[PDB]
């Protein structure tokens, strides 16, 4: 039966040329004899170029290849939360099978124009630099771009951990379900990341899709689409999701290898022609649905690893032109004690200020303007600008795995921008900050409480904030 | 002499910054030229390597 | 004729016909596909086989699918009722508002108008916008580069150009969405519905929308500009209008052509662009002309890759540009709207042989006075703001009054701000700037030259300051 | 077994046509009719019963039609405690002229990486003694280290210092894989290990097994010798429970050998010139180096950076595969400061206050900051610190001692001592003593 | 399609001469003959065409053999008969080659008569492994102050001479060759160094000038000159370094010490790239084949120092590399820098600044280092090296002026290789401080006068420093003696 069953004609470096299979569809998942699986990427007149979800050592010329009849699809649903799966949805955490009841294709089309609505509500990162200067909204594709070992994964993990305060509370439309896709990471770093998330009780609402460096190039290619499908499930059902791709550079590398071995014509740096397509059709599925479609959303935080800070390399060019902003991280700012090492002069968020909270809007407008003028200048007037800039840039530093609530951030940046720390010279702010935080956490729960309940600093709470901050400043070392 | 030195220093630093920005512009032109040539050379390498198969 | 798919490689599809081969640039339609998948013939490989590029996703295509030929390159519905309506490369409604019940369909891939059909006198397209009609005038049947970004208001400038050209002249507008972000497309749709340029409940919409998003194959993103060009060419050649065609990014048009040619296996050229970069840009831009029947004036937003103005894409696009407006964020921080940089905006029809010596000299004087004001500004940075020259501060205040008079309330921003939209004719702009250059309006204060129409409104405001 | 015939011999690539019994990819084939063993590793199936193969030694004298036998399994090397103290090439033959390696077990060099549920989280810092490494980016037991550098910055002397200190202060059967490095340096390392008691030719108590595939070998050998070293260390971890050290020098030779195999293996080249299969093949290699629940393999990898770029595909791909990378820079190497570790390019995953502690973390960050900003007093302290990062007679400076010394310089407690009293010394005591002597003489 | 699917083979195969030890040329072009038949030929086996030309079977393909021709293809037509000889390349080796100028195959080209050697050796032989070697200990004297002091070379090392065009690389190699005249003229047998100069892709006039320069320095009676000039076929320029390396491996294997210079390897890489591109092998970076690192590596790994159980011989390699516009980030420079044991980097800016030899000490290196130095040169060179590094990093007035003094000290004229004792004398005079009172433009005049003086007046001191190798405390006092006296009497 040479119409639903082919036979391997050649094999090498991951690419199975299969003779037969006259009725297979383009990008259909076929099953080899040895249990492995593949995707029919090339449909040529004489053969089918299949990419193997495994290794070449086990398949061999002459093996049999059956066909399944369906395009590649993954399991989706609630049942994946807390589970670590691979790029196909198979559990790799040893906790048993996934009890998922719904399957969903991986290469679906992004929602159109009518189903969307403008990005209005905030995705709280819990990071002061982000939530203040580069705000992110639910429905936005914010790039996290930077060179190696600059703190990108840490930004993603701080976001995932910060979502816990909303996920434990009562507001069903403020909860966020996180997906973390790991592409080309070490298996060790993914295991330690899963532990980090389990310690902070951040797994009960997180899905971890993992295509590590020891996985076939097709699996690293497919993993972002599997994760995006798992997130589109929540998007289409009135819930809100947040998917991190860590990172897209290695997915592009896997696709480049796959296509180069399928003999497709290479372009710049041997990337195929549609490698832009590859990412755009992936990053366009992150949308904010209007309330006629459920009102859900899917926020994307793709990660990109540049080389020597070159951001107009091919893949960084593509992903910068696709996304709605970026968060630049710098090694030089990393070693100057600025952590998170966010270069604010370059970091962008086009749909940012519309998502920000009213209180944080108030405070971060002034903060951004002051940092802007300080960066523009960096007598007895412009070194006032210098000193304000120093205090503000010392107010942005933050520790790892400890994301702050929004009202605490507004309190800190408010103590900063009103001029209260003009008394304190630079290397002190840090101390004050922590101390100040403790104060406003212990004795002043009502102020933060209704700053969170009202979303803004109305004049009663403004006076309360100023009296609190100067009372604490007077009795501070 | 104190006066008539701050002025000379101010104008000299003006000239220095202007000349430095002129060199920056010309070296930026040459940088763009070189990076385009680099992209072309690597593409031609890849293409000539693909054509030998 | 009916052929069969014999190869599917990503986005390229090789079909094989038995009796009648379709010529190059012809729409084939795949049978059985649940949606409408359209291939476009790009090559004849021999053996009755035909290479095509797909205008949508190719997943689920089987070797053996039936492919039905159409006869025409791609036929989109053209007519006065595509206005206020979104459609894609194929011409299908995107806005979920029902089909486009038009009377005729025009094929994409037309020819540029013949030599004898070219109108031969360069003419200004009066836009009613002070800073544009004065310093960088738009030419009828020209191409304009919007060097704007996101911060500065650019959608407002586009909507106001649509409104003005529809009012001053009788010209409708088309907006092509080459390679555009779906989020920004939805934002623009709703901003143009809000500001009255698109009317969902009447037949008074002034713009037709064509979108090829970023999640579409390179073939779509490459032909979407031609779809918009066709729906504008209908208005021009069948209604004698002066159409305004916007292209929200022309660099994405170039790069989509690059991706297409890469998929077809062609050898890249300088930097990686297609070998046919110049001819691909030309076969499109040559249809944006001023014929003896009407005109199409194109406003094309430009992205400069790596900030290199010598990169092959902007360097091949600048060969077709006739004007250039730069929306600086610096000018917007000064509080000027539209934030058109008056010194970095250029026009090729500025010479006195085309706009007359009066217009040329008024604009030249304004330009020189603004340059001298920026000079006196960097010399005022001395902190020794004195007036050892009478003319220096005289010109300082003259130029401040000017660079505030290059501000204007737009009609489309009449719901957000109480200010009424005042579009001003060309001669009134020339005359007002002539007066301000002659030194007359010195007794008038500065802030009476801010968000004003002609000088009449300026002196009326100046009186009303008290 | 299965018998095929050579049909084509092009450079270091041999095509073999099997009548029956086609061998899977990665199998090893033996060529018949040769004095020395010539192994061919299968790489591609080309149809019509023909496979393409990479030779493991030079292919001169091969004849179209020469019989080729099929091993039926990948390259199997002898593993066990009898490999300790010996030198074996990529295929497990001894090249030390001491006789065969009589082991009980053979292991194939192509094996799957550990699973996900076998992964470990324990990160216990291993202090080496060096001030710059142990201070700024210290090493962790069980984790991959990596030592990047150009040609002439001090990578092999650094791995020699590490061999001395660590491998002598360890009880876990270290392994040294020489991936395409100079034969002179390999012989010197062998003879310096022998006389330092780490290798015992008599009454074997040796604790290091050496594997050498050197520069004059074909690209396939230099591409698989790292996997041979991997297989030895994997035995000493899997079926011995030990915590193994694996000194791979140099791994970029592994990557560039991959480039050279891809060149003619019939595959379109990627960027720069490397293979399309660089990232994932180096990944299948580097994922076998991990700490499972059975044992650990902490790997010290010297990595060759071509032209000091660090953005070249091979180093840039390796960077993500390591836990504490310390980059040896050329600009600091020309300063005469040694080791040439770049303080502002050497990252550690255990340099966080949950593992090293308050004081050490604060010292590391403060030193890196004062070096980055390098107020005349700040520049003077920064130069003093640049000098004190040097370490020559050899030195051994314990961790707490060095955090104390760098604190005493950072706080400015010794701003009167000259700048070059800290050059090529141990702790703060030898610095103040050299200041003593140089002061009273000059 | 298919090289052997020509209509001739096919027709008289369907219708119906030894095709095992003999073939027929299917196609000849650009020095690449495809040969049908020769089913028994080995890879890299040397075959013989009908016209007397030779070839090397480089591409064993399923249906034909890509042979590279050792000459001009105008003497090879399609259908010609190609015979087997059964052998890989070999060259004549021995003592009978010293003073002779041969080509890449060991044929005399100086018209002094045929070579009278008795031993032949293959050119594709492998290198000595781990065990036969021993650490590099004995110094190879170049007679150049900058090299023998700051970039010392030992017997068994592979030191790279890299630089742009017209910077002084051949001059360094030629000074090194000339310098061994003081050792080969004596009778101490284990300090004699036989030299081999491999000229790859140069003019014949350049090699003639070089042979005359060596003869006028009496340095030919212990030198071999292998010459694959620019007009020679690419296989010969490809093979010349291996022929030279075998001619030196004879000396190495027999307890003698040889020095070999590849001048240069860039042209050898160019010849190999031509042969490979014409053999349709897939091009790589800069169109170079994928196995060109393997090429230079298996060439250079044959320079070794054998241990006393293997005779105790040595072979020292001095490959030369020409960079284009100082760009060492190229392909062949990258490879050969990663292969060798250090590089003597010559700069063009330093050349015209009067610094000649234009050695960049900041970029030069020698991985053997002081282990390849005599004790005296070590004593002076440690402090000299640290002095110069300190000077260069801040190139504080004392550092600057001392560094300028040393820089003027390191200059040296061409074809004047100094014995090591005089080098130590100069460096001593310069490092202990006796030139701080001289303004730099007179340091050269000093050096000249001081050495005239110490060779005329103090033969006993130089003789004892040559005898012992170090600066004895008595000899240290005598050096301070002489330099103090001379600095007094100097003007
Ligand atoms: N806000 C912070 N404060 C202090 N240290 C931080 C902070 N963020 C990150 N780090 C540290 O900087 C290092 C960078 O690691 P991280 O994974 O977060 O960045 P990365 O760019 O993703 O690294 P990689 O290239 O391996 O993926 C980590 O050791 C992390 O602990
Ligand atoms: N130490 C020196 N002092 C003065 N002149 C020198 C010195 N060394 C070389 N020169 C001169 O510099 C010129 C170049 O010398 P040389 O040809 O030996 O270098 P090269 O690297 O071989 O250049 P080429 O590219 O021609 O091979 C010659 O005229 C040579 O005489
Ligand atoms: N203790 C030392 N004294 C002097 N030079 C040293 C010392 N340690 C290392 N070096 C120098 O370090 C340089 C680098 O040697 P090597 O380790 O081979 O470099 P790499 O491995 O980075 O290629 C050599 O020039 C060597 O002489
Ligand atoms: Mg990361
Ligand atoms: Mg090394
Ligand atoms: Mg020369």
């Amino acid at each position: 039966d040479l119409e639903e069953t082919g036979r391997v004609l050649s094999i090498g470096d991951g690419i199975a040329r299969v003779h037969g299979l006259r009725n297979v569809q383009a990008e259909e998942m076929v099953e080899f004899s040895s249990g492995l699986k593949g995707m029919s990427l090339n449909l040529e007149p004489d053969n089918v170029g299949v990419v193997v979800f495994g290794n070449d050592k086990l398949i061999k010329e002459g093996d049999i290849v059956k066909r399944t009849g369906a395009i590649v699809d993954v399991p989706v649903g609630e049942e994946l939360l807390g589970r670590v799966v691979d790029a196909l949805g198979n559990a790799i955490d040893g906790k048993g099978p996934i009890g998922s009841k719904t399957r969903r294709r991986v290469g679906l089309k992004a929602p159109g124009i009518i189903p969307r609505i403008s990005v209005r509500e905030p995705m709280q990162t819990g990071i002061k630099a982000v939530d203040s200067l580069v705000p992110i909204g639910r429905g936005q594709r914010e790039l996290i771009i930077g060179d190696r070992q600059t703190g990108k994964t840490s930004i993603a993990i701080d976001t995932i951990i910060n979502q816990k305060r909303f996920n434990d509370g009562s507001d069903e439309k403020k909860k966020l379900y996180c997906i973390y896709v790991a592409i080309g990471q070490k298996r060790s770093t993914v295991a330690q990341l899963v532990k980090r998330l389990t310690d902070a009780d951040a797994m009960k609402y997180t899905i971890v899709v993992s295509a590590t460096a020891s996985d076939a190039a097709p699996l690293q290619y497919l993993a972002p689409y599997s994760g995006c499908s798992m997130g589109e499930y929540f998007r289409d059902n009135g819930k809100h999701a947040l998917i991190i791709y860590d990172d897209l550079s290695k997915q592009a590398v896997a696709y480049r290898q796959m296509s180069l071995l399928l003999r497709r014509p290479p372009g710049r740096e041997a990337y195929p022609g549609d490698v832009f397509y590859l990412h755009s059709r992936l990053l366009e599925r992150a949308a904010k649905m209007n309330d006629a479609f459920g009102g859900g959303s899917l926020t994307a935080l793709p990660v990109i690893e540049t080389q020597a800070g070159d951001v107009s390399a091919y893949i960084p060019t593509n992903v910068i032109s696709i996304t709605d902003g970026q968060i630049f991280l710098e090694t030089e700012l990393f070693y100057k004690g600025i952590r998170p090492a966010i270069n604010v002069g370059l970091s962008v968020s086009r749909v940012g200020s519309a998502a920000q909270t009213r209180a944080m809007k108030q405070v971060a407008g002034t903060m951004k303007l002051e940092l802007a003028q300080y960066r523009e200048v960096a007598d007895a007037a412009t070194q006032q600008l210098l000193s304000r800039g120093v205090r503000l840039t010392e107010l942005l530093k933050q520790g790892q795995y400890s994301p702050m609530a929004i009202e605490e951030q507004v309190a800190v940046i408010y103590a900063g921008v009103r001029g209260y720390l003009d008394k304190l010279e630079p290397s002190k702010i840090t101390k004050f900050e922590n101390a100040f935080l403790s104060h406003v956490v212990s004795q002043h729960q009502a102020l933060l409480g209704t700053i969170r309940a009202d979303g803004k600093i109305s004049e009663q709470s403004d006076a309360k904030l100023k009296e609190i901050v100067t009372n604490f400043l007077a009795g501070f070392e | 002499s104190t006066t008539s030195e701050q002025s000379a220093r101010m104008t000299a630093m003006d000239n220095a910054s202007k000349n430095a920005s002129e060199m920056i512009d010309k070296l930026t032109l040459t940088f763009n030229r070189t990076r385009q040539a680099v992209i072309t050379k690597e593409l031609i390498e890849i293409i000539s390597g693909a054509a030998a198969l | 004729a009916t052929g069969r798919i014999v190869a599917v490689i990503g986005a390229v599809v090789d079909v094989q016909f038995d009796e009648g081969l379709p010529p190059i640039l012809n729409a084939l339609e795949v049978q059985g596909r649940e949606t409408r998948l359209v291939l476009e013939v790009a090559q004849h490989l021999g053996e009755s086989t035909v290479r095509t590029i797909a205008m949508d996703g190719t997943e689920g295509l089987v070797r053996g699918q039936k492919v039905l030929d159409s006869g025409a390159p791609i036929k989109i519905p053209v007519g006065p009722e595509t206005l206020g309506r979104i459609m894609n490369v194929i011409g299908e409604p995107i806005d979920e508002r029902g089909p486009i019940k038009t009377k005729q369909f025009a094929p994409i891939h037309a020819e540029a108008p013949e030599f004898m059909e070219m109108s031969v006198e360069q003419e200004i397209l009066v836009t009613g916008i002070k800073v544009v009609d004065l310093l960088a005038p738009y030419a009828k049947g020209g191409k304009i580069g919007l060097f704007g970004g996101a911060g500065v208001g650019k959608t407002v400038l586009i909507m106001e150009l649509i409104n003005n050209v529809a009012k001053a002249h009788g010209g409708y507008s088309v907006f092509a969405g080459v390679g555009e972000r779906t989020r920004e497309g939805n934002d623009l749709y709703h901003e143009m519905i809000e500001s009255g340029v698109i009317n969902l409940k009447d037949a008074t919409s002034k713009v037709a929308l064509v979108y090829g998003q970023m999640n579409e194959p390179p073939g779509a993103r490459a032909r979407v500009a031609l779809t918009g060009l066709t729906v504008a060419e209908y208005f021009r050649d069948q209604e004698g209008q002066d159409v305004l065609l916007f292209i929200d990014n022309i660099f994405r048009f170039t790069q989509a052509g690059s991706e297409v040619s890469a998929l077809l296996g062609r050898i890249p050229s300088a930097v990686g662009y297609q070998p046919t970069l110049a001819t691909d840009m030309g076969t499109m831009q040559e249809r944006i002309t001023t014929t003896k029947k009407g005109s199409i004036t194109s406003v094309q937003a430009i992205y400069v890759p790596a900030d290199d103005l010598t990169d092959p894409a902007p360097a091949t696009t600048f060969a077709h540009l006739d004007a250039t407006t730069v929306l600086s964020r610096a000018i917007a921080e000064l509080g000027i709207y539209p934030a058109v940089d008056p010194l970095d905006s250029t026009s090729r029809i500025m010479d006195p042989n085309i706009v007359g010596s009066e217009h040329y000299d008024v604009a030249r004087g304004v330009q020189k006075i603004l340059q001298d004001y920026k000079s006196l500004q960097d010399i005022i940075a001395i902190l020794g703001m004195d007036e050892l020259s009478e003319e220096d501060k005289l010109t300082v205040s003259r130029a401040r009054k000017i660079q505030r008079f290059l501000s204007q309330p737009f009609q489309v921003a009449e719901v957000f701000t109480g200010h009424m939209g005042k579009l001003v004719p060309l001669k009134e702009t020339i005359k007002g700037f002539q007066q301000i250059l002659a030194g007359e309006y010195d007794h008038l204060p500065e802030q009476a030259f801010y968000m004003v129409g002609p000088i009449e409104e300026a002196v009326a405001k100046a009186d009303k300051l008290a």
